[PDB]
């Protein structure tokens, strides 16, 4: 009852930094051309397909 | 039904290091890149005339195509295809936004050119956008055609020629108009996207239209819904129809390969072709180059 | 140079 | 447990709030290009001279449009403490530029303009001819030699003037006005030969390149030293010639057997080629 709503919400936020993950991947990438040096970074977008999925595996 | 507390503790967690990320780059901008391009001394209206008095190198040039006009910078190709090729559009690593209003993509932006290993000139190109000013000014000097290639992550290659190619003035909002089709990457310009058929086939066609920003909404999708338009925040300056069949001024995804819940309004916004690679693929180069025709 |  | 979930969802939801807005601030701050530190001057003029009159100070890359040119041209001017500026029309001081170039080359100008005056290059010979001769006021050449020891030399050659490309902009002074590294356009008494420095002085020759032979050879000179210039048969004073790292070298380092270097025969040996040539013209009443 208490995670019947509370799971659907988890399940908007892992959109949400899903996007927000690679909106900030590519936004810290077009620094490249702009300021002196560039964060090296990796966004491991495979972690967040495992949760997403799994998350599957508990609201059936 | 406990291990969802492992869910939001691991975002969290996510969300600390993106903090992070954010700021150190933030702090890396408090300084600019720098470049010192020495500027070559042949000179001339564009990069055909330029070839033609002996600048055989590619590399930055400056050129003047009207007397009118105050001299600017511009990557000069002189190996592709005979050379002579005056690059108007450039993307290969991301390292410039191309999500820009309506003023920067009429002014044109980004790095026309960087330095090599030590030379003390710059012969790479960066990414940029000439500006629409300056497009359309040079296709009407007289008949001008534009070679676009692109190349995918798996290192394949491909590209679409048009003999003509034409951008009327701001006052016209920068009308585009292509004929003359010729290679490998599918007409998507005047055939719009190979995969649809009928009316939301026409519809992805962009001989014809006019340019549009996310902040100036001139789409060939008439209507009157405000988080409805071609282009979106992020999204880059095109001359969308309703709305697209290609995007060279797109998002640069890396990788390529890259689905709607990774598009900030879970539309396909990237660098794309789809009459080649379809429609969620977003490539690791693009580019537009233009020459007058003979 | 001179060339003879 | 049971609301334990509840705060910890609500806030880190705030955190990605406040985080979008400081993407924000990084978006607007990456959205400038490189800074690139060479730009061009505003004051412009008929040349370097006119522009030093217009109250220029500084030396540095400026556009000029001399009367008769029908487009103005990119130059690097140097401008002294006394009002003097010097248009240059040439420049070798590491051989990072490759000085066998065709006619059209050596006619529209080719290497590269540096605000520091740091790069060798070859203004068009288009164009040092519409400046040497844009009006009747005489103009003045001076050339500056360094060799590898830190040691430089001038010479000077008053009444310069490069003609139009229908007389293949030949090269033409009035007399040598003085300077410690020798009159070479006046030619070298090499050897023997007595009509040795005859063949080998400059003033009044043609321009030539392995493309475009006019000079008084029966074969090419231009070809065979690997450049262009206003070759007799052929020089004492070759300033775009191939540039040899420390300045010595031998005509076993060549391989047509010609002494090609950068060489100036009345300061140094032809078989020794200069570090740093520097040719530039200005109003002779300038120098007087
Ligand atoms: C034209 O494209 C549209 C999609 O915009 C297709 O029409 C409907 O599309 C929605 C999704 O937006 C589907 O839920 C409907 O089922 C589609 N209608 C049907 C059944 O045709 C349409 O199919 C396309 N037409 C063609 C083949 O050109
Ligand atoms: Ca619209
Ligand atoms: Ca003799
Ligand atoms: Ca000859």
């Amino acid at each position: 009852q208490h995670i019947q709503l509370l799971q659907k919400n988890v399940r908007a936020q892992l959109v949400d930094m899903k996007r927000l993950e690679v909106d900030i991947d590519i936004k810290i990438r077009s620094c490249r051309g702009s300021c002196s040096r560039a964060l090296a970074r990796e966004v491991d977008l495979k972690d967040y397909e495992d949760q997403q999925k799994q998350l599957e595996q508990v609201i059936a | 039904l406990r291990v969802l507390r492992s869910i939001l503790e691991n975002l969290r967690s996510k969300i600390q290091k993106l903090e992070s990320d954010v700021s150190a780059q933030m702090e890396y901008c408090r300084t600019p890149c720098t470049v010192s391009c020495n500027i070559p001394v042949v000179s001339g209206k564009e990069c055909e005339e330029i070839i033609r008095k002996g600048g055989e190198t590619s590399e930055m040039y400056l050129i003047q195509p009207d007397s009118s006009v105050k001299p600017y910078r511009v990557y000069c190709d002189m190996n592709t295809e005979n050379g002579g090729w005056t690059v108007i559009q450039n993307r290969q690593d991301g390292s410039v936004d191309f999500g820009r209003k309506w003023d920067p993509y009429k002014q044109g932006f980004g790095n026309v050119a960087t330095n090599t290993d030590g030379k003390n000139y710059c012969g790479l190109p960066g990414e940029y956008w000439l500006g629409n000013d300056k497009i359309s000014q040079l296709t009407r000097m007289g008949p001008t055609e534009l070679l676009i290639e692109m190349e995918d992550w798996k290192g394949d290659k491909v590209k679409a020629h048009y003999g003509g190619f034409t951008v009327q003035n701001e006052a016209n909002k920068y009308q585009i108009s292509v004929n003359k089709y010729r290679g490998t990457a599918g007409n998507a310009l005047m055939d719009g996207a190979s995969q649809l058929m009928g009316e939301n086939r026409t519809m992805t066609i962009h001989n014809g239209m006019f340019f549009s920003t996310y902040d100036r909404d001139n789409d060939g999708w008439l209507t009157s819904d405000p988080r409805k338009q071609c282009s979106k925040e992020a999204g880059g300056g095109w001359w969308y129809n309703r709305c697209h069949a290609a995007n060279p001024n797109g998002r640069y995804y890396w990788g390529g390969q890259y689905t709607w819940d990774m598009a900030k309004h879970g539309t396909d916004d990237g660098v794309v072709w789809m009459n080649w690679k379809g429609s969620w693929y977003s490539m690791r180069k693009m580019s537009m180059k233009i020459r007058p025709f003979f | 140079g001179h060339r003879p | 447990s049971i609301r334990y979930l509840q705060e910890i969802y609500n806030s880190n939801n705030q955190k990605i709030v406040n985080l979008k807005e400081k993407v924000a601030q990084l978006e607007a701050q990456c959205q400038e290009p490189c800074k690139d530190t060479v730009q061009i001057h505003d004051i412009t003029g008929k040349d370097c001279q006119d522009i030093a009159n217009k109250g220029a100070k500084q030396s540095g890359l400026y556009f000029i449009k001399p009367l008769k040119a029908n487009q103005q041209f990119l130059v690097y001017c140097e401008i002294d403490g006394s009002g003097n500026g010097w248009t240059v029309f040439q420049k070798r001081l590491d051989g990072s530029v490759d000085f066998k170039k065709n006619w059209i080359q050596y006619k529209e100008g080719f290497g590269h303009l540096s605000p520091t005056g740091t790069t060798e290059f070859w203004l068009g010979n288009e164009k040092i001819h519409l400046i040497s001769t844009q009006s009747a006021i005489p103009y003045a050449l001076r050339v500056e030699l360094e060799d590898w020891n830190g040691r430089t030399s001038t010479a000077d050659y008053a009444m310069f003037k490069v003609g139009p490309e229908a007389d293949k902009y030949r090269l033409t002074y009035a007399y040598f006005a003085g300077g410690d590294a020798g009159d070479a356009f006046d030619g070298f008494d090499f050897g023997d030969d007595p009509s040795d420095k005859f063949f080998t002085s400059h003033n009044g020759m043609q321009f030539s390149t392995w493309d475009n032979d006019n000079d008084k050879f029966e074969g090419n000179c231009a070809e065979q030293d690997g450049s262009g210039w206003w070759m007799n048969k052929c020089h004492a004073g070759h300033l775009n010639g191939v540039y040899y790292q420390g300045g010595t070298y031998s005509k076993a380092s060549t391989p047509n057997g010609y002494d090609n270097g950068i060489i100036w025969a009345t300061w140094k040996t032809r078989w020794y080629s200069m570090k740093k040539t520097t040719m530039k013209i200005i109003p002779f009443n300038r120098l007087t």
